[PDB]
RNA sequence: UAAGGAACUCGGCAAAAUGACCCCGUAACUUCGGGAGAAGGGGUGCUCUUUAGGGUUAACGCCCAGAAGAGCCGCAGUGAAUAGGCCCAAGCGACUGUUUAUCAAAAACACAGGUCUCUGCUAAACCGUAAGGUGAUGUAUAGGGGCUGACGCCUGCCCGGU
RNA sequence: CUGCAUUAGCUAGUUGGUAAGGUAACGGCUUACCAAGGCAACGAUGCAUAGCCGACCUGAGAGGGUGAUCGGCCACACUGGAACUGAGACACGGUCCAGACUCCUACGGGAGGCAGCAGUAGGGAAUCUUCCGCAAUGGGCGAAAGCCUGACGGAGCAACGCCGCGUGAGUGAUGAAGGUCUUCGGAUCGUAAAACUCUGUUAUUAGGGAAGAACAUAUGUGUAAGUAACUGUGCACAUCUUGACGGUACCUAAUCAGAAAGCCACGGCUAACUACGUGCCAGCAGCCGCGGUAAUACGUAGGUGGCAAGCGUUAUCCGGAAUUAUUGGGCGUAAAGCGCGCGUAGGCGGUUUUUUAAGUCUGAUGUGAAAGCCCACGGCUCAACCGUGGAGGGUCAUUGGAAACUGGAAAACUUGAGUGCAGAAGAGGAAAGUGGAAUUCCAUGUGUAGCGGUGAAAUGCGCAGAGAUAUGGAGGAACACCAGUGGCGAAGGCGACUUUCUGGUCUGUAACUGACGCUGAUGUGCGAAAGCGUGGGGAUCAAACAGGAUUAGAUACCCUGGUAGUCCACGCCGUAAACGAUGAGUGCUAAGUGUUAGGGGGCCCCUUAGUGCUGCAGCUAACGCAUUAAGCACUCCGCCUGGGGAGUA
RNA sequence: GUCGAAGGUGGGACAAAUGAUUGGGGUGAAGUCGUAACAAGGUAGCCGUAUCGGAAGGUGCGGCUGGAUC
RNA sequence: AAAAAUGG
């Protein structure tokens, strides 16, 4: 059955980006919403909407394509997984694409990007890479 | 035979201790021959090998390498024809064997006229004669 | 495999065999047993000396000796160079390195060591054949 | 019966040796039952002290039966008598049984199992001249005869001859 | 902190308790009594191997390999046992006993143990001289002078390693002679040589000649404690005396380019080509290969390349090797999805709130010896080397903080998973019963010269009347048509009809439970055909077998027969190209079109679950796959690591 | 007197070496017999199983396409 | 839809 909702969400984003879809509806959760908001703030997606419907709720992402229809999101990679979880210290926080990408991290100070983790001098579970 | 290496080492050491005592292997007969200044010398050395080196050995008259030869001449023919199927195997020769003068060695003559035996195979005929003569025909 | 599968049964590397097994074994006479010691060369005694025909496509009469080593192992050793002075019961030094043509010959006899004589007339690469500098 | 210990002899024939009870322990192989008492070892008398029990009785008493310890004596304690020698292999017959009374006990006979074959019942087979009987007060999962001979794996070719 | 399951059970002082003894000390450490415990798939037990570590080699790293020298710890002292002395030993150069082995003996008895430093024999491919000295450091005794110290400080031997410097430097075309090649012009060795000029690293000779040396002790002076005072004690300052190395390093002066260059390679990898000799011979070779007459690969020569007091060969480790892939690989056809279910352990797991702080993150403190790697500085003329100071190295320990995520606790939710209600189809399974066609055989009637079969024939059956044809009877097996990439089942598989028992699946509501889920080692079951056992049955077909043909032969293919078997019941066997050569679950990603079972809305549209075909993106070595993925992802399981040997022993 | 090394006796376990003889395996040539596979390989092949035959293989039963002209 | 092997 389903075993990694974060991975499912990232894979939904990847598949929609490949097909050059505009929007994306997925079941919602707090961690997913925080990931989507981080993506919007960083500029990888155009917009995020939350539908507080019955059951679980829904997250509606709107993807962003540059000029010439170029895709802003090159790739997403789940790093920590149910089968093997990865954590990193502040001094060992990884740089995605030499800094051109973000690493979404989950920290005691909320889920943030690797830049914020390094700035605040914290570590945590490296949720994902996005470049 | 389990003490043959010990035997070789003992022989070497004995030769080093005694210049006049020699040991050598004979290729034709394969036997190891011990040479000495006399029966008493060799007897003492044999006893010494038996006890000091604990290599019991037996001694005898060395074997003599004999040779064979043809006393009478004759023309002969060798034919090997296995043509049972497919690509077979064929060969034919007519050779005159003659007693050579003693000490002159083997002499091969090629009196082929008209290419009855192709010039490619004549060296093979000579090599076959040499190989077959290496093995004795009588003893 | 899954990470759980790898934890349960970790990965196992292929084991490597030596090309010169006879040099990796010693013999203790007092205990009458073998021992694992790596040697660069071993002394031996030529049990037999002769010539062998190489495997096809090559053709020649390659000089070789069947040698019993100091560790009691019997091997075939090629005799390099032109001409040799070896016979049965000769004491020779044997090093590793097989001769591709000869199937069962996996070692070389050092030239200019123990009984084996240097190559006569050799002038280039003499050290490989145990020949003194003529000068 | 010194010393020896199968040198005897066709052959260990005879003899010697083992032998009871308790405890420890016990192999190949096997049809899983066995082999097994395998083998190989230890203990065993007497006195005293302490002490768990069982049967029968109101109890006493009587009877059975252990355990621990400390001692004593001899060359030796199932102190006599009675009471397996054991082991490793091979052939044959599966096995218990039967036999030449009175020179042969076996590898011979029998055997459970297998197969062939005859027999539809007033059966076939068998005794008898017959009557009358056995078979059988049975009825083909039965009865008679031939051959083989537990069990396991199997059982080839020939119907010219009789 | 190590390998093996082709080692799965181990343990009886064993596990605990009570008492006693014992030891520096707790304790089954030991002994009595009470109980039956204790260990083990988180790998006990057993077997094999091994001193451990700081470190060392390698690698970009992750890792892999190793455990010389030097330092720490452990263990041992001919093998085994034991104690005595002693603060300390169950004691390398101590004791006792036993054993093996040397030597002395007067035969009664005695002595001994180089895995201390040299050395001997032996083994080996292989590893040093039976040196000087206690002068420095350290240790034992003593108040001290001092004595002992094969520790140690230094010589000898070895290119064994690293590092440093040499074997000359400048001008030198006049391109000398000579070697090699040559198109006979010349080209090359070549500024190389010769000749001139210079230098002395180094070498030779002669002088000067360190540091390492602090000292201790002795002797004067003071000063502190205590004493009535004194000697003495400690301290401070002073003075003579102490070096094996060794007259060694080093410095100064003089003489000479004179003593001091070898090794491998030159086909590709890979820097470097020509000639002669040889002729699948001799030989080379790390791999591809080279050598049979004009070889840049063999041998020599010239030249060239790489190094240089070294250069090559061999052995071993790491790398290259992503070729065990955590970083960082795979399983349709290349090796690799168990034949398939049911399921235990383990792994993993839907949404929200509160709480905890084991994992996670962030500080402080201690510690991670010295030496070593790395960075900086300083000292040997530089370097190796030496010293100093930093830096780093933990999966480490205590302690304070954070709460998103994983884990624990508590409480809610309905989407997953099940239950209810309304329907649907099905060769799903087991057991009885009933049919019709055909084959075989049997009994009759008619009827006669063949039938059967092959490429052709023959065997065979028939003339004792076959085959053909008509009627009936006996028996076994399989179910024509329907029938279809149709249906059902986990797979194997399931096809006449009827009845009885019974499993699963799909569709629609959203009453109900509220994460109850997924996967699944070990287990436990099913599993085509053949085969096996007992008993039954026996038509057809048909291994074996027998004839007849074909053929050079024909232990076959073809023909005529024909036994097991094929069939049934109950057991066993457990394998197939058991295949979609594609594990299960879940979600996401263009479309066109057929078909099966449903459902909703107006012949049409939408929809759920299957079953086919075509086809994007993406994937693939290609072929191809493609909402029934071989795409994009996450969880679990099984499996692979060149071919053969071998699915063998 | 207790404990107690070595030693002695006994039946087992494990490991290694060796052994008349024997089984298949690999390698080596220009050996002998056939021709099973690759083409429709001249009977499509292959998988499991059974049986038979000097040998490759043949035949039976079931399975696969990794076969199939017209 | 008869039979027609083999070739370092
Ligand atoms: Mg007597
Ligand atoms: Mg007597
Ligand atoms: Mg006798
Ligand atoms: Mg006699
Ligand atoms: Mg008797
Ligand atoms: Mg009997
Ligand atoms: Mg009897
Ligand atoms: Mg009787
Ligand atoms: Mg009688
Ligand atoms: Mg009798
Ligand atoms: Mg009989
Ligand atoms: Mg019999
Ligand atoms: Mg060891
Ligand atoms: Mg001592
Ligand atoms: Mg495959
Ligand atoms: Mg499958
Ligand atoms: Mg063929
Ligand atoms: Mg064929
Ligand atoms: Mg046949
Ligand atoms: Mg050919």
């Amino acid at each position: 059955t389903m075993t990694d909702p974060i991975a499912d969400m990232l894979t939904r984003v990847r598949n929609a980006n490949m097909v050059r879809h505009e929007k994306l509806e997925l079941p919602a959760s707090n961690i997913k919403k925080e990931i989507a908001e981080i993506l919007k703030s960083e500029g990888f997606i155009k917009n995020v909407e939350y539908v507080e419907d019955d059951k679980q709720g829904v997250l509606r992402l709107f993807l962003k394509y540059g000029q010439n229809d170029e895709r802003v999101i090159t790739g997403l990679k789940r790093i920590s997984k149910p089968g093997l979880r990865v954590y990193a210290k502040a001094s060992e926080m990884p740089k995605v694409l030499n800094g051109l990408g973000i690493a979404l991290v989950s920290t005691s100070e909320g889920v943030i990007t690797d830049k914020e983790a390094r700035k605040r001098n914290v570590g945590g579970e490296i949720i994902a890479y996005v470049w | 035979k389990a003490d043959q290496d010990k035997m070789t080492q003992a022989l070497v050491k004995l030769q080093e201790e005694d210049p006049t005592f020699h040991a050598h292997t004979d290729e034709e007969t394969g036997q190891v021959i011990i040479g000495g200044m006399g029966e008493l010398h060799l007897d003492i050395l044999v006893d010494r090998m038996k006890k000091e080196f604990n290599v019991e050995c037996n001694v005898g008259a060395p074997m003599v390498s004999y040779r064979e030869t043809f006393k009478s001449s004759a023309q002969v023919q060798g034919k090997f024809s296995r043509q049972s199927g497919g690509r077979g195997q064929y060969g034919d020769v007519h050779i005159e064997f003659t007693p050579n003068e003693t000490g002159a060695g083997f002499e091969f003559e090629n009196a082929i006229v008209g290419g009855v035996v192709p010039r490619e195979y004549i060296p093979s005929v000579e090599a076959g004669l040499k190989d077959a003569m290496e093995n004795g025909v009588l003893a | 495999p899954t990470i759980n599968q790898l934890v349960r049964k970790p990965r196992q590397s292929k084991i490597k065999k030596s090309d010169s097994p006879a040099l990796n074994k010693g013999f203790n006479s007092k205990k009458k047993k073998f021992t694992d010691l790596n040697s660069p060369q071993k002394r031996g005694v030529c049990t037999r000396v002769g010539t062998m025909t190489p495997k096809k496509p090559n053709s020649a009469l390659r000089k070789y000796a069947r040698v019993r080593l100091s560790n009691n192992i019997e091997i075939n050793a090629y005799i390099p160079g032109i001409g040799h002075n070896l016979q049965e019961h000769s004491v020779v030094l044997v090093r590793g390195g097989r001769v591709k043509d000869l199937p069962g010959v996996r070692y070389h006899i050092v030239r200019g060591a123990l009984d084996t004589s240097g190559v006569d007339g050799r002038r280039q690469g003499r050290s490989l054949y145990g020949t003194k500098k003529p000068k």
